């Protein structure tokens, strides 16, 4: 059958993808993009406006010398150009990254037990649920105890809510389903067998602070904020004094001791606060991607989600703005999840692997990893050499990079089931490559691709972690593009050929499987999609308390 | 001990309070079923829950500082530690929340005691509380028109009284009866209805509040002209700003 | 001698030890049982042996929850404490004569560390301890069940967490009573971070030597952090020698007469008189009916009411057998002080400012948690320069059970290896000792 | 003339604002209310779309059993119930905080410097301004050297520019004028000569990053974000190499040597990165308020608009929201921006020092303090004594203590012309205030109190600091609502009755005098009220790129 | 002398303090020395440079051996040298603090 990328590439260019000559310069430049010309327009009407020229084609290059390409969405027959896939133009992408800061997941366990004890009171569904009528009129900024307060608007606030889940069938089952993620309904029974083992007789809340907050404010807001509204819920649905000391127990709890932040603070360098996106975890990540439940019987399709969702949050938003900004990373992102390329790779590498070994069968060794690794990396490349539409598709070196040795180590995953060697395949295919084209990626592509081999497997204290522990502050992946979602996609890898239901942490997988959030975590690429088409409605917005 | 400088009679007043051996007027007579029905925190004859068990359970190490401190009787029996809090309008209550914590601290043992603007509270064991409690309702510590019991949504210390001269309750847990003049207490300090109402006896009358207050106020005795008091506290300022720098 | 003060010394149980002491024999800075004590602290750790075994039978490793399905390892190695102890031992110390400690606890489930204090001598800080702790750990079980190469990185993940990725060792099964270097509120605080319910759980609940190990770390980081330098000096020594030491026997003595039937006001009263007594105050001014207090020295006057801080703490909170009202004795004791005499209160307002703040965040939503979670560097209680910790500290020791995150929550690990100590259990034994030894060196 | 409250507290209660008694319970509730009532209806709104009860007014308990009352904005005629002027509601007021958050002053003078020596180039204001209408087409996230980029729709990032400034008005009146902060434009006559001076033959930038991209990501993005599109128009303008060594010059001088954060970073436990809230020091945000260049003839009004910028920052949005969230701090600031309370005692302090000492003309000593600070204080007193109505609208202790020290502090160091004093001041007031009323604040409002008056004037290493350095990150000051506005109101008020053009920082002064600001922070309160009347329009907003 | 405390281009107009700490740099760099060392003739080193516009310190080890880590170096000494500014000239409570700014700078704030 054709390759999965030819569709894309036939929709691309005039020629077929096989074709090696072309023409260029004749397209009149910016002219020949439809975005470029609205932009153009916009920046005359901006520049005018206020006073300050602004966007302007004639400054510095000119671009659109060679076709202004077209992008498909991958999974989707979505066409668009690369702009539409930027952050700022992308409302999409930008409500993914709300959604996730804005969420914390806080346990009842501690709370219920100083209720229990300290308070000398019972806690019950009957009174859990009284709790939660209670925190959902409180958390999105509303008051229960003080006489005179003001408070937010309801509206400018409707993404903000508390919901619940536990393992306990039988006190998950009593609550008012509006409260709770039920894992029954919404996981597939193997995956709901392992999740509710997991979390035993534990309820957790599933926070969400408002969408207009998080944007005003940062992802460190967002544990205090729950907390606050929890305590006062704590105080108002079970009779204490409105400030004592045991107060200060459900304070300690919500904020510290049964708390689940989805990042952790930065060093100081890059000093950040709590959910900012460099302290997440790429097992975090694969968790909050919720392919999983829905894409089970296709690991390809979990893992691939994956990339696509830590592709676009760390490279497009974390290393492209909140690291760098500007113009910034659209394109070394949007080669993870457009045009069908990594999907092409990564299936023949699990056609390779199911094959000759079956999934999950390899012996977890190097043997495999040079095996698997470098079959896999010589099929990517050699599609680059037999396609020149491909390679002028992606043109930059990185994200050749990036996509071959997705492929190649996601495709050692699916052999061995282990991660790490995955991770292995992944730094091998990065030599392979350089050596097979005599270039790799841009100047400081390779730092941690040369440090990686190495520390793969180190035990040592700054070097040692097993892959799904690692994050974007892990020293070596501190700075570059074009590895930390691929990496969230190994780390997905040999859990979607296991048919694990997570892979680091089963309380974020479950907080994720819930159709109130804004963005449908389901189908990240299909979300980006609707963004790019101006099509996806995020929270957070200013309209009601602005003129018309 | 001399507690408070002044030649005021809110200062007097201040001195009283903390004074073990000045006798706290007694007001009101209130029985030990209506104090446990106030504050709320059990039912008639329940047994006093526990927080851990009794301390001659505990076969503990020699600690010589444990040793020459007697524990209070609810310490002993392992009590949950409850609460009791008190609202005073800035309209000439007899108590005011500095002047509680104070006197607290130099009247009861083992007491947890915060100040607020609007609201004031101590936390101990619980049947020791009960004891305190009763005094607390009982005498000039309170007054059931312009002192208000209240475990939640404590606003009024600072609003205007209403036409029967009773502070403001978002949750109106102490009603004046306009033909008889008695306050009743209807609901718990958290805001629940009582069985049956307790009498808090007649709101003291306006001479008998100017007496008792110790708030200064211009239309009462005003601070600035209790000379003696601002200089006592202008010394304090003084003198820790020169010791925090040299 | 820069001081010409001297002070008698008692142990725990009010007995004099030893007369006329001067009061730099108890600075950190010549006292070298303090030195003792701090080395110790920079340099012990506890492993918690079988808590890595459990991390790895199960793949829990990273943080609470967290889990990697199909990287399970089941190893023996509390069964193998012994040989993996040595085998971390030898990689642990410089030489085989050196003052490193390696000793199994609780048949083989944890183990007492101290790394070579001369890996101190060397170093900036004190992560060597954790740091070096653990890798020889890691490296021991790694070679004691020949764990391979794609498997060992789970042993690293099981004893040290998600550093670095946290900037914490998040689901480490090593503990210390310092915590990282990058949680400091300002530089110089390390000795500051030490959860109270440490301090309390080392010492086994013994309120005296809970308040002297509190002290001794308080006063000792007011060195470091240039608090206790020229002017300050003598101030933070005697606050060290009257709160913390109980010098004179005064924070005894104060609580023998208050403890039948007292409060904290009738503290403040036999301070008060105590002081008048000693010549540590006079009355300076008349007013009506009310003596103004002066003092000749600030210093010794802020030391006894310190004393009697502590003493009014433990009448106080003994009395409840219930820590949550230190916040209030904090607060109230300096309150009712200053306008008993005209003087200001312990730390010129600042013990009684850490007490409102305090009091706040230990009742009400917005943070802090109860007295044990506290500590010298927690934004809520660093205000004081030492003289309210070790409040805290007492009054810990003396709760008879109404904490939800009592020392046994917390601290269970320290507990049982940081208690195993001698200099770090009864301290206020060997600083005694060890000031007394040097009393004619000063 | 009548005291300046008497207006608004007509406007709020039907009784004369003298009268001791009322009537309450017969308002109806939450039924009294415009805005409770707006919101009972969106509550039922949302919860019905969603599916998960949300705003209930029946959920604990019933507001409104007194007066919910109107709140006029201080220098204002504008009445708006408390709610909008909740910073959630008031778009003015998110505004205010992206207009700082996203700024960055960036020199050029190492800049120049390595131009000169290190390529062997000229620079003169030629070639400053063809790089300023190249940084002016690259800021917002435009492309200047490579193709096939894809690039920020202009119009959603029409907020971002950069301007200039100098001290050498003949090199500034080179230089294309829709770039330049204007000194002589912008200043009265002599604070123009004394901020000329301070900068000299200095050049620096002003730049702005786009509101979307500081909300979608942190204030810490904003010096990166700068940088790179300096870098890329350092390139293109002066004909670099586009990578070179010497590049990396140019992004050690704008991101570390020569950058000017507006915050500082803050430690671990409120970890933060830069341009934070927390990290704005007093003396900076007094520089970053416009009244001084404005209102000049009346330090009483510049103070207090700085106290208003500062108290609905620091207490709304920094400790209200950061620090906690939840329905949070609204009244604890509207206290000092609101019913013109705060300026008829700080009016009557300025007025007693003038008749008394003359401004700036008394002893800079501890007399001064004790007499203005505690007159003053007893004054505001008086007037909540004098007038129920006063007191039962400024209901809560905290929101007095900080009002009535404000105007003692503001009082002293108007006396004294030096803000150290004034900070005597403060707390000397709050003791008497504790005194002569047996309450302050809230439990925790007066822990920076007790420890206020021997930290003062301590010189040790985290006590001893002049209060135009202290900030939010003051060891004490850490915590606590009611005082870091009024501090910042402290700190300008000496420097306002001296007619000093800045407190702390001339270039942040500079910096903000800017009308291509989306904010008018020369009329903070002005702005405020603009904001609860629902007529700011503030940037960021995603309409232009999500469904009709 | 010109008031520029606490960071780059800072100033706080009205504070300038006109001392002459460089030609008494003998007398400051001995008393600073006193409250740095923990005993006479220890190993604590306070060396004049540059005419007196330097100084080489060195603050005793046994400070170290008695801390955790090593900000005793510059807090030490940062306050050893505020407070003998201080006395050298008889700086009042009023303005010590702008001596304390100039040492240290916006610490704790930064
Ligand atoms: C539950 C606490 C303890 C705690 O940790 N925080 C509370 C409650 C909290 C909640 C109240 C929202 C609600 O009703 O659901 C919020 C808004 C914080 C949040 N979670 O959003 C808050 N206080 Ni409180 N809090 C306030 C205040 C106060 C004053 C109110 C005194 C009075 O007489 O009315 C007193 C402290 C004091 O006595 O000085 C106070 C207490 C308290 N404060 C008592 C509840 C008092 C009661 O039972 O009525 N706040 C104020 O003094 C004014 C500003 C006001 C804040 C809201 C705003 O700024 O708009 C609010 C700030
Ligand atoms: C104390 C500290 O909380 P923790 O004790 O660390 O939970 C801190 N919060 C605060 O300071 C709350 C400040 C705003 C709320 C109270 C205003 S009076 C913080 O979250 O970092
Ligand atoms: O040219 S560089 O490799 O320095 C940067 C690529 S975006
Ligand atoms: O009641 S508390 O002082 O704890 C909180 C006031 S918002
Ligand atoms: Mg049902
Ligand atoms: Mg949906
Ligand atoms: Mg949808
Ligand atoms: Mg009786
Ligand atoms: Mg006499
Ligand atoms: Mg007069
Ligand atoms: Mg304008
Ligand atoms: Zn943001």
């Amino acid at each position: 059958a054709d390759k999965l990328f030819i569709n894309a590439l036939k929709k691309k260019f005039e020629e077929s993808p096989e074709e090696k000559k072309t023409t260029f310069y004749t397209l009149g430049g910016w002219k020949q993009s439809e975005r470029k010309t609205e932009f153009v327009n916009a920046g005359k009407e901006v520049a005018a406006k206020r006073g300050i020229p602004q966007y302007n084609p004639d400054i510095g290059t000119p671009l659109g010398q060679r076709v202004l390409m077209p992008y498909q969405v991958s999974t989707t027959d979505t066409y668009v150009e690369g702009d539409d896939l930027h952050f700022v133009n992308n409302a999409a992408m930008q409500q993914m990254w709300d959604d996730i800061r804005r969420t914390v997941i806080v346990g009842l366990n501690h709370a219920h037990a100083v209720i229990e004890k300290r308070l000398g009171k019972e806690v019950t569904p009957e009174t859990i649920t009284h709790y939660l009528e209670t925190v959902n009129h409180a958390m999105p900024g509303a008051a229960v105890v003080q006489e005179h307060m003001v408070e937010t608007h309801p509206a400018l606030v409707a993404d903000s809510y508390v919901k619940v889940f536990t393992g306990n069938d039988e006190i998950a089952d009593e609550i008012d389903p509006a409260f709770v993620i039920d894992i029954n309904k919404q996981f597939p029974e193997d995956q709901a067998e392992t999740l509710k083992a997991e979390v035993g007789d534990g309820i957790w809340q599933v926070v969400r602070i408002p969408t207009i907050v998080s944007r005003t404010c940062d992802g460190a807001t967002t544990s205090r904020w729950s907390a606050m509204q929890i305590g006062m819920s704590m105080i108002s649905a079970y009779k204490q004094a409105a400030g004592e000391a045991a107060t200060g127990d459900f304070a300690y709890a919500a904020k510290h001791a049964e708390v689940i932040h989805m990042g952790t603070y930065l060093p100081v360098r890059r000093a950040r606060g709590e959910n900012e996106p460099g302290g997440v975890p790429f097992g975090y990540l694969a968790d909050i991607c919720q392919s999983s439940r829905v894409n089970y019987e296709d690991p390809v399709r979990v893992s691939l989600d994956v990339v696509a969702t830590g592709a676009m949050l760390y490279d497009q938003i974390w290393l492209g703005s909140y690291m760098s900004g500007g113009v910034g990373f659209t394109q070394y992102a949007t080669a993870a999840y457009t045009d069908n390329i990594l999907d092409d790779f990564t299936y023949f590498g699990k056609e390779y692997v199911e094959d000759k070994y079956g999934l999950c069968e390899a012996p977890n060794n190097m043997d495999t990893v040079l095996d698997v690794a470098t079959e896999v990396t010589f099929y990517g490349l050699e599609q680059y050499e037999e396609y020149p539409a491909l390679l002028e598709d992606q043109f930059g070196g990185s994200q050749r990079a990036a996509v071959v040795a997705a492929a190649a180590g996601c495709s050692t995953a699916f052999a061995t089931g282990n991660a790490q060697t995955g991770l292995s395949g992944w730094y091998l295919s990065m030599y392979l490559h350089k050596e097979q084209h005599s270039r790799l990626g841009f100047y400081g592509y390779d730092l941690q691709d040369q440090c990686g081999a190495s520390n793969v497997f180190s035990i040592r204290g700054d070097e040692g972690l097993p892959l799904e522990l690692r994050g974007p502050n892990y020293p070596n992946y501190a700075m570059n593009v074009g590895h930390q979602g691929e990496y969230a996609g190994i780390s997905q890898a040999p859990h979607a050929a296991r048919g694990d239901a997570f892979v680091f942490n089963p309380l974020v997988k479950i907080a994720f499987a819930d159709d109130n959030l804004v963005f449908d975590f389901t189908n990240v690429r299909g979300e980006f999609a609707k963004g790019a088409l101006r099509e996806f409605e995020p929270a957070g917005e200013r309209a009601l308390i602005t003129p018309a | 001990a001399q507690y408070y400088p002044g030649t005021t009679k809110v200062a007097q007043n201040r001195r009283n309070f903390c004074n073990p051996e000045y006798e706290l007027e007694k007001l009101r007579e209130i029985s030990d079923e209506d104090v446990v029905k106030i504050l709320g925190h059990r039912a008639p004859g329940e047994e006093y829950p526990s927080v851990h068990p009794p301390l001659e359970e505990m076969d503990e190490p020699e600690d010589a500082i444990r040793e020459m401190v007697e524990p209070i009787d609810g310490a002993k029996a392992g009590d949950r530690v409850r609460y009791i809090q008190f609202t005073d309008s800035m309209y000439f209550a007899p108590a005011q929340p500095y002047v509680r914590s104070r006197a607290y601290l130099c009247r009861y043992r083992g007491a947890d005691a915060g100040t607020l603007s609007g609201r004031q509270i101590i936390e101990t064991r619980e049947r020791d509380l009960e004891k305190i409690s009763k005094e607390l309702l009982e005498t000039e510590f309170f007054d059931p028109a312009r002192s208000g019991v209240r475990g939640k949504s404590v606003h009024g210390h600072s609003l205007r009284l209403d036409e029967d001269g009773m502070m403001f309750d978002m949750l109106r847990r102490q009603i004046y009866n306009k033909d008889t003049g008695r306050v009743e207490m209807v609901k718990n300090q958290i805001g629940d209805e009582l069985d049956e109402p307790v009498d808090l006896g007649e709101p003291l009358d306006e001479e008998t509040l100017m007496e008792k207050t110790t708030i200064y106020r211009v239309d009462g005795e005003a601070y600035r002209d209790d000379v003696e008091a601002v200089e006592i506290m202008q010394r304090i300022h003084v003198l820790r700003s020169q010791g925090g720098f040299n | 001698a820069k001081f010409e003060d001297k002070v008698d010394l008692y142990d725990d149980r009010g007995n004099l030890v030893e007369e006329q002491v001067p009061l730099e024999a108890l600075s950190p800075l010549r006292n070298p049982a303090i030195k003792s004590i701090v080395q110790g602290i920079k340099r012990t750790v506890a492993v918690n042996l079988e808590g890595i075994e459990n991390a790895l039978k199960t793949a829990k490793v990273g943080g609470p929850a967290c889990k990697i399905m199909g990287r399970e390892l089941d190893l023996d190695i509390v069964g193998n404490a012994e040989s993996i102890a040595a085998a971390a031992k030898e990689m642990i110390q410089v030489t085989e004569d050196d003052d490193t400690n390696v000793e199994l606890l609780g048949g083989g489930k944890r183990a007492l560390v101290q790394v070579p204090s001369a890996r101190f001598d060397v170093a900036a800080e004190y992560s060597a301890a954790p740091l070096v702790t653990a890798t020889a750990f890691v490296q021991a079980i790694i070679n004691e069940f020949d764990v391979s190469m794609y498997d060992a990185n789970m042993v690293k993940a099981a004893v040290l967490g998600r550093y670095p990725q946290s900037v914490e060792y998040m689901g480490a099964n090593i503990a210390t009573m310092l915590d990282i270097p990058q949680k400091l509120e300002g530089p110089g605080y390390a000795l500051r971070n030490i959860m109270v319910n440490h301090v309390v759980a080392a010492t086994l609940k013994n309120t005296l030597q809970a308040a002297a190990l509190s002290t001794i770390l308080e006063q000792t980081a007011m060195f470091e952090m240039g608090d206790a330098v020229g002017a300050f000096e003598r101030m933070h020594l005697l606050g060290l020698a009257y709160q913390g030491m109980n010098a004179d026997n005064l924070v005894f003595d104060l609580v023998k007469a208050n403890g039948k039937e007292g409060t904290v006001g009738s503290v403040i009263a036999d301070l008060v008189e105590r002081a008048l007594e000693d010549g540590v105050i006079k009355v300076e001014k008349e007013l009506t009916d009310y003596k103004v207090y002066g003092t000749d020295d600030l210093a010794m006057w802020n030391a006894y009411a310190a004393a009697g801080l502590m003493a009014a703490t433990m009448v106080n909170q003994g009395a409840a057998r219930a820590a949550q009202g230190v916040s209030s004795t904090l607060l109230y004791y300096n309150d009712l002080i200053e306008f008993e005499t005209g003087l200001p209160s312990v730390d010129f307002g600042k013990v009684e400012g850490t007490a409102v703040g305090f009091s706040f965040f230990s009742h009400s939503i917005y943070g802090g948690g109860g007295p044990g979670i506290f500590n010298g560097n927690h934004i809520v209680t660093r205000h004081s320069k030492g003289f309210a910790i070790p409040c805290v500290a007492a009054a810990m020791a003396l709760d008879a059970g109404t904490q939800m995150f009592s020392p046994e929550a917390t601290s269970g690990l320290i507990k049982e290896v940081f208690s195993q100590v001698d200099e770090f259990r009864e301290p206020l034994k060997y600083v005694v000792e060890a000031a007394a030894e040097i009393k004619n060196e000063i």
